[PDB]
């Protein structure tokens, strides 16, 4: 306690976060022996007026909720920051996709605890900034919270008032397009170039949910991705819609994708 | 009323201090009552009064940021919003809260020990930092020998703490300059003596924080005498030329705008004027290849004329 090196207290293992994340490891805490994860970042200039990294800090100790990954806190010798937060060892959204399709049972339940995620944030006026798959993540249980990274971008989960220049409500068409990336396995018009997307947004229609499914989740689609924030549905009022209400599927259900990955790669 | 709600947070508070939970629930409770008094549907001018004064008879204040560890997370975050709005509260050209505070100072003391609790050392720190807004109260801690625990404090490696207990320490000693300057020209043997180990520490940000915050004291116009003072003692310069060469870019570079005061003093001592001249050749060199991009070459160029004369 109180000026003492990371490593003291903290050891490394892995490498999980596929180079995806700032540089997060697996790791346990050598008192409580429990798994963690730690993210590293260089702070000997890179960067250094990068000072303002307290403000994904300073939100991520504001976060309490069990629909958010919690932050543990927060350590450093000289250079080289730890931020030690929850360990989720069932994977991303993203690579429950890997293995194969996702029925709407399982989808519509992912989205419920979605939502419930962002009806926390967005009850304590934060606002996540980057929405999808990738930053949806599942425990072993089958407990579906969001990231923490941002919280207070990727362009096709974005919304075409925050390229025009970043409300709640973009969360919400972020939310749409995700929907899309969870019955296709990636979002719409992505073997575009990001940039020309960019470009895109703003001026062409907002994307909509076509092939061999329930109208429920077209409609559900349809709600979230409007190009007028306005009309954007609240996080509290899509958790009422029909496509979320039919399936009551516990969290528990979701281990069903958890077992599916953890054989596909074999 | 909030005369009973006082009464019942009051009473739930001694419980804690299996069985509990009830109370923990009265607690979680009543202190979002309160909150929706100070701040509504617009709160009521009258109801923010007899909540206030009800606060004082009772010595609630006290009694919560004391016990602050056996509150939940969000009944912690309501106290900090609950404090912080009666702090700010005026009759006038008063302010009852402030002048209570001065009878109670343990309360003071009791959010400045909360840094060595991480648990609530986030929020003993913005109530402190409001706390501090007021000279009366920023003048209790400011010569309290519980202020030099801020030198502990601002390298305590507990990075999402440690920053907090620095952003307090500058607002005690650049808010209120004229309260200020008067401690640092009486304290400067002991404080100075303190300083000088956060530009000796092994912590790229607590260095180059006590670097940038030095650069705003002896700069600002009140801290005048205690910089005529810096700017003539020997080592303080041969500190500053050290620091100006290997290691960090951005510590090298605050580095130089500390180094430059020492040079723009018209009153030069013969210790101050022996360093100068004995490194006389290297200095005009270094600062020729300084480094070297977008911003500041034309102080670097009135150092050099300085030096040369
Ligand atoms: C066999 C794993 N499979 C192939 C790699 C996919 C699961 N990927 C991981 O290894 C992985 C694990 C075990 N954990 C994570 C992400 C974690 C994590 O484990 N904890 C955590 C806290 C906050 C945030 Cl934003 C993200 C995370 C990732 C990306």
């Amino acid at each position: 306690h109180s000026r003492v090196d990371p490593e003291e207290l903290f050891t490394k293992l892995d490498r999980i976060g596929k180079g995806s994340f700032g540089e997060v490891y697996k790791g346990i805490d050598n008192h409580t022996k429990e798994v963690v994860a730690i993210k590293i970042i260089d702070l000997e200039e890179a960067e250094d007026e990068i000072e303002d990294i307290q403000q994904e800090i300073t939100v991520l100790s504001q976060c309490d909720s069990p629909y958010i990954t919690r932050y543990f806190g927060s350590y450093l010798k000289s250079t080289k920051l730890w931020i030690i937060m929850e360990y989720l060892g069932g994977g991303s959204a993203l690579d429950l996709l890997k293995p194969g399709p996702l029925e709407e049972t399982y989808i519509a339940t992912i989205l419920r605890e979605i939502l419930k995620g962002l009806d926390y944030l967005h009850s304590e006026r934060k606002i996540h900034r980057d929405i999808k798959a990738a930053n949806v993540l599942l425990s072993e249980q089958g407990d579906v919270k969001l990231a923490a990274f941002g919280v207070a971008g990727t362009p096709f989960w974005m919304a075409p008032e925050v390229i025009k220049q970043y409300d709640f409500k973009a969360d919400i068409w972020s939310l749409g397009i995700t929907a899309i990336e969870l019955a296709k396995g990636e979002p719409p018009n992505s073997d575009l170039h990001p940039m020309r997307v960019l470009f895109l947004i703003p001026k062409n229609s907002p994307p909509t949910l076509e092939g061999q499914h329930s109208k429920p989740f077209k409609e559900f689609v349809e709600a979230c991705l409007n190009k007028d924030p306005r009309f954007r549905p609240t996080a509290k009022e899509l958790l009422k819609h029909k496509f979320i209400t039919r399936y009551t599927k516990k969290t528990s259900f979701l281990t069903e994708l958890i077992d599916r990955y953890k054989r596909w790669k074999s | 009323s909030p005369a009973d709600i006082v009464k019942n947070l009051k009473e739930s508070m001694a419980v804690l201090e299996k069985k509990a939970e009830k109370a923990t629930e009265e607690v979680s409770k009543n202190l979002v009552a309160m909150k929706e008094i100070l701040y509504g549907k617009e709160p009521q001018t009258e109801a923010v009064a007899q909540l206030a004064q009800e606060l004082y008879n009772s010595g609630l204040l006290s009694t919560l940021v004391a016990d602050l560890q056996l509150i939940d997370f969000e009944g912690k975050k309501d106290v900090a919003q609950i404090f912080n709005n009666i702090l700010r509260r005026q009759i006038g050209t008063r302010t009852p809260t402030v002048e209570y505070i001065c009878t109670q100072q343990n309360i003071l003391f009791m959010l400045l020990k909360g840094y060595e609790s991480p648990e609530i050392a986030l929020n003993c720190g913005i109530m402190l930092r409001e706390c501090i807004r007021h000279e009366p109260l920023a003048k209790i801690i400011l010569w309290s020998e519980q202020f030099y625990d801020f030198f502990r404090y601002v390298e305590m490696s507990t990075f999402d703490i440690a920053s907090d207990a620095f952003a307090t320490f500058k607002d005690l000693l650049t808010r209120h300059k004229l309260l200020s300057a008067e401690f640092l020209e009486q304290h400067y043997d002991r404080f100075f003596s303190e300083y000088e180990k956060l530009l000796h520490s092994e912590n790229y940000v607590t260095k180059r924080q006590s670097l940038k915050l030095l650069g705003e004291l002896l700069l600002d116009r009140h801290n005048f005498t205690i910089m005529t003072k810096y700017i003539s003692k020997p080592e303080n310069l041969k500190l500053m030329m050290n620091l100006l060469r290997d290691k960090s870019r951005n510590i090298q570079f605050e580095a130089f705008h500390v180094f430059k005061v020492f040079v723009a003093n018209p009153n030069k001592t013969q210790p101050i004027l022996d360093i100068l001249l004995k490194n006389q050749a290297k200095l005009i060199e270094f600062l020729s290849k300084f480094q070297n991009d977008r911003t500041f070459n034309d102080e670097k160029t009135y150092l050099v004329k300085q030096i040369r004369d």
